[PDB]
C-alpha cells in the first residue's frame, strides 16, 4: 500500500517522499515515478489536470499495484497519493477523507512564514505529518 | 480427439469474404476476358459498400464429423472450396463452331460438377457474348441450345446467363454477384445446418467436437455478415473450453485456442461497436491466462503469447479506429503496446536464464526442449521491442502524450545499449535531455545524466561529453563529492587531448573512437555582474562580474577570457585582476554575455548556463 506522496508545485514537485505504513518505499521507481507524473500531465493532463474544482480523482492514473489518486486546488498545486494496492478493502471514501487531511497538513506547512512556497518541504513537522498520514491509511 | 482442434496462427486474419472461384485459363481468353476483370476490380475501384463481398479465387464414441474433422478441412472450407463455381467460354450461335462448343462445354462442366457434387458449391453457368443482344423470344435455335445445355449437365436455365457489353457488361456482373452471392449463402446455410445436426450428437464429452462445431458456425456467420451467432458460439467454445480443466502441461494448446477465439470474439465486438465489452473480453481472458499456468513455465510459456496477445488487441484498436471507435482511445490510446513491449522484455530475460539453466547439464522429450533453446535463441534479436515501442511512442503522440512517448523512448535507448548501438541511444538522449532540464524534476534529471555521461564516454562524442558533464558539474551536489572531482579532471585531460582515467571502464575500440575524435572538436553556476550598463559618454568598467562556484572542488585558477559584447557597438568567490575593459566608445552602450569561455582549468564550458540577462 505505497503511497508515494508527491505534492507539485505549478510544474515541479515541492515535496515527494516514498513512505508507507510499514517502512520505506524500496521498489526504485521514484525519479520514474514523478515520470509517470509528468505522464499524468503533459498526456493524461487532457484539458483537465488543472481545475477549479477541489480535485475529487478517482483513478485519474492506473496501471499494476499502482492507482494514482489525484486532487488540484485554485493555486494549481497537484495533490497526489497512489494507491499501491492491486486491490485492498479500502474504499474510495477514506481515500476522500486522506486528501482532506493531506489537504490540511501540507497548507498548515504553507503556514509556516519562514518557508517560501515552491520550494522542498523543509517541516519534519509536515514530515511527520504525512508520516503520520501513511502509517494510519496505508 | 487426442489431436488439436484448431492449429493456425493468424487465421483469417483478413476480413472473411464470400469467395466464388472457377476454373484456370489461358492467357488468350483471359486476354479477352481482361475488361471482365477489372469489371470485377472495379468494386475495389467503387466503395466498399457498393463493393459486393464477394472474392475471386481463379483455380486451375461418436463418429467424426465430415469436412469438420480436421483444421486442413478448415483451411479448405477457408478459401480452397469456392461457394460458387462458374465456368467461362463465350455464348455464340454458330452453325457448326456452335456444335463444337457444345460439345465441349458440356463435357468440361459434366467432369466439373462430378468434382462439385460432394464439396456441394452449385456450379452456375454464366457465358460471354460480344455479339449483338439477343431479343429473348425469338431465336428457337436458342431455346435448344439451352435445352441441350441444361439437359448436357442439369444446371438449370435459371442458373444460365449472358455476358453482355460493357454499358450492360457493368449491371449484370453487378447481378451475377447477387446471384452468387444468394447461392453462396444457401450453400452457407445447408453447411450450417451439417454442422448443428452434428452438433446434437456427441462423443461422449469431448467438447473440442463442439469447440469445432462453434468455430465453424463462426466461419458461417461471420462470413454471412451476421456476426451475432458466430460470436455466441464463440463464447460458448471458449466457455466450454474452460470447463475443460487443464489435465497437465499442455496448457499451451489450451492458449492458443483461447488466443484465436479471443481474436475472434473481440474483433466481432469491435464490428459491432461494443467496445466496452471487448476491452473487458481482453482483460478477464489475459488474467484468467495469467492464473492459468503453473508449471512449465519454460518462460517460452507467458511470455511471448501474452506480448503476442497484447499486440494483435492493440491492432484490434488500429482496426476500431479505421472504423472510427474513439471511445477506446480517448480513454487510452496505446494501450497494451508497451505492455507488450515489457513482456517482450521479460522474454528476453526469461531467455537470459533459459539459456542458463541449458548451461546446467542441457531422456524423453528433452531433444524437443533443445530445439526449443534453439529457437528462442533465434528470438533473441529482441529488435521486437524496439518495435512495439515505436507504436506504443506514435499511438501516445496519437493523443497529444509526450512523457509515455518520452520514458518509452529512455527504454529505447536503454535496449539500444543493450543492443550495443549506443549511438543511436546517444541520439535518444541527446534529444531527451532538454525537456528533463525544463520540467526541473531533479530526481530524473541526473538519474538519465549519468546513462547519458556513459553512453557519451562509450560513443567518444567528447563534445556531448563535456557538455552533458557541465551541467552535471553546475549542480552536482546530489552525488558525491570524488566523483564530481573526478569528472572535472577527466573534463581537463579531453580538452587538453589527455584520455580520462577510468581505463578499465574503458575499452580499447572505444579508445581508438576518442583518440580518432577531436579533428573537428573544438572549444559551478556563476554570475555575470555589469556595474554600468546605458553607458554615458565617458566612463570605464572592470572586472565586477562574480564567478560563483556552486561546486565544491574549486576550479583551477589559470585564465580566463570574455568576448565583448556587440550590444550596440561591438564592445567561495573568485575575484580577480583581468579587468579588460578600460577604453572609451559612444554613449547609451549595452553588454551581453555569449559565454565564459571558461579557461578556468577547462577551456570554455560548451554549455549554455552563461545566461545573458538574469
Amino acid at each position: 500500500m505505497a503511497f508515494c506522496i508527491a505534492v507539485i508545485g505549478k510544474d515541479n514537485a515541492p515535496l515527494y517522499l516514498t513512505t508507507s505504513d510499514m517502512e520505506q518505499e524500496l521498489e526504485l521507481q521514484y525519479h520514474v515515478n514523478a515520470a509517470l507524473d509528468v505522464v499524468e500531465e503533459k498526456c493524461l493532463i487532457g484539458k483537465g489536470a488543472p481545475e477549479s474544482k477541489e480535485l475529487y480523482l478517482g483513478l485519474l492514473y492506473s496501471t499494476e499495484n499502482h492507482k494514482i489518486y489525484g486532487f488540484v486546488t485554485n493555486t494549481r498545486v497537484k495533490f497526489i497519493v497512489v494507491i499501491d494496492s492491486s486491490n485492498v478493502a479500502l474504499r474510495e471514501n477514506e481515500v476522500r477523507a486522506i486528501f482532506r487531511n493531506l489537504h490540511l497538513l501540507y497548507t498548515d506547512a504553507i503556514c509556516n512564514p519562514f518557508y517560501i512556497p515552491g520550494e522542498s518541504l523543509t517541516s519534519k513537522k509536515f514530515d511527520r505529518a504525512v508520516q503520520k498520514l501513511m502509517s494510519g491509511t496505508a | 480427439m487426442t489431436m488439436d482442434a484448431t492449429a493456425l496462427p493468424s487465421e483469417l486474419l483478413v476480413t472473411p469474404q464470400p469467395l466464388v472461384g472457377f476454373c484456370g485459363l489461358d492467357t488468350a481468353r483471359v486476354s479477352v476476358h481482361k475488361a471482365v476483370w477489372e469489371a470485377f476490380s472495379g468494386s475495389l475501384q467503387r466503395k466498399a459498400a457498393d463493393r459486393a463481398a464477394v472474392q475471386y479465387k481463379l483455380l486451375p464414441e461418436w463418429y467424426h464429423p465430415k469436412g469438420i474433422l480436421k483444421r486442413n478441412w478448415m483451411l479448405k472450407h477457408l478459401h480452397v472450396l469456392p461457394s460458387v463455381v462458374v465456368l467461362f467460354q463465350d455464348m455464340e450461335w454458330n452453325d457448326l463452331q456452335w456444335t463444337e462448343k457444345q460439345v465441349q462445354c458440356a463435357a468440361i462442366v459434366q467432369a466439373l460438377k462430378n468434382t462439385l457434387q460432394e464439396r456441394n458449391t452449385r456450379l452456375c453457368l454464366v457465358l460471354l457474348q460480344r455479339a449483338a443482344p439477343l431479343p429473348p423470344g425469338e431465336d428457337l435455335l436458342a431455346a435448344e441450345r439451352a435445352a441441350s445445355l441444361t439437359n448436357a449437365c442439369g444446371i438449370t436455365s435459371k442458373m444460365l446467363f449472358i455476358l453482355p457489353h460493357t454499358e450492360h457488361l457493368t449491371g449484370y456482373a453487378l447481378r451475377l454477384e447477387s446471384a452468387f452471392l444468394d447461392m453462396a449463402q444457401s450453400y452457407y446455410a445447408l453447411m450450417s445446418k451439417r454442422i448443428r445436426n452434428h452438433r446434437d450428437q456427441l462423443t461422449a464429452a469431448h467438447t473440442s467436437l463442439k469447440i469445432r462445431h462453434q468455430f465453424k458456425l463462426g466461419f458461417v456467420a461471420e462470413m454471412r455478415q451476421d456476426f451475432s451467432t458466430g460470436q455466441k458460439h464463440y463464447f460458448q467454445a471458449y466457455a466450454n473450453l474452460d470447463e475443460i480443466r487443464i489435465n497437465d502441461g499442455n496448457c499451451l494448446e489450451i492458449k492458443t485456442l483461447a488466443g484465436f477465439l479471443n481474436y475472434k470474439i473481440c474483433r466481432l465486438m469491435f464490428k459491432l461497436k461494443t467496445p466496452r465489452d471487448a476491452i473487458n473480453q481482453f482483460i478477464i481472458h489475459v488474467e484468467k491466462h495469467k492464473s492459468r499456468v503453473g508449471f512449465k513455465d519454460l518462460a517460452f510459456e507467458h511470455h511471448a503469447w501474452l506480448s503476442t496477445q497484447h499486440s494483435v488487441f492493440a491492432e484490434l484498436f488500429c482496426e476500431a479506429i479505421k472504423n472510427g471507435l474513439p471511445a477506446l482511445q480517448t480513454q487510452h490510446p496505446g494501450i497494451y503496446y508497451h505492455k507488450a513491449a515489457e513482456f517482450v522484455m521479460k522474454r528476453r530475460d526469461a531467455a537470459m536464464e533459459a539459456y542458463a539453466a541449458m548451461q546446467a547439464s542441457s531422456v524423453a522429450e528433452q531433444q524437443a526442449n533443445m530445439q526449443l533453446c534453439d529457437q528462442e535463441r533465434s528470438y533473441n534479436h529482441s529488435a521486437a521491442i524496439i518495435a512495439l515501442l515505436s507504436q506504443a511512442m506514435a499511438q501516445f503522440k496519437i493523443y497529444k502524450c509526450l512523457r509515455f512517448r518520452k520514458k518509452l523512448a529512455i527504454d529505447m535507448a536503454e535496449e539500444y545499449l543493450k543492443s550495443g548501438d549506443h549511438a543511436k541511444a546517444l541520439t535518444l538522449y541527446s534529444l531527451m535531455l532538454p525537456d528533463y532540464r525544463q520540467e526541473k524534476w531533479t530526481t530524473i534529471f541526473t538519474d538519465v545524466l549519468l546513462k547519458t555521461l556513459r553512453c557519451a564516454l562509450l560513443s567518444g562524442s567528447v563534445a556531448d561529453y563535456i557538455a552533458c558533464s557541465v551541467e552535471a558539474l553546475s549542480l552536482r551536489h546530489q552525488s558525491d563529492q570524488s566523483e564530481r572531482i573526478l569528472i572535472l579532471e577527466n573534463l581537463w585531460q579531453v580538452f587538453q587531448g589527455v584520455p580520462p582515467m577510468p581505463k578499465t571502464q574503458l575499452t580499447p575500440e572505444a579508445q581508438a573512437l576518442w583518440t580518432s575524435a577531436l579533428a573537428n572538436v573544438k572549444s559551478v553556476e556563476m554570475c555575470a555582474t555589469f556595474e554600468r550598463v546605458q553607458l554615458s559618454n565617458d566612463d570605464l568598467l572592470q572586472l565586477q562580474l562574480i564567478v560563483r562556484v556552486l561546486t565544491d572542488i574549486p576550479l583551477r585558477i589559470r585564465s580566463f577570457h570574455v568576448i565583448l559584447a556587440d550590444a550596440g557597438n561591438p564592445q567561495s568567490y573568485y575575484q580577480l585582476f583581468c579587468s579588460t575593459e578600460a577604453q572609451q566608445f559612444h554613449e547609451n552602450t549595452q553588454l551581453r554575455i555569449v559565454r565564459l569561455e571558461a579557461h578556468m582549468g577547462t577551456d570554455q564550458v560548451a554549455a549554455l548556463l552563461t545566461c545573458s540577462s538574469n
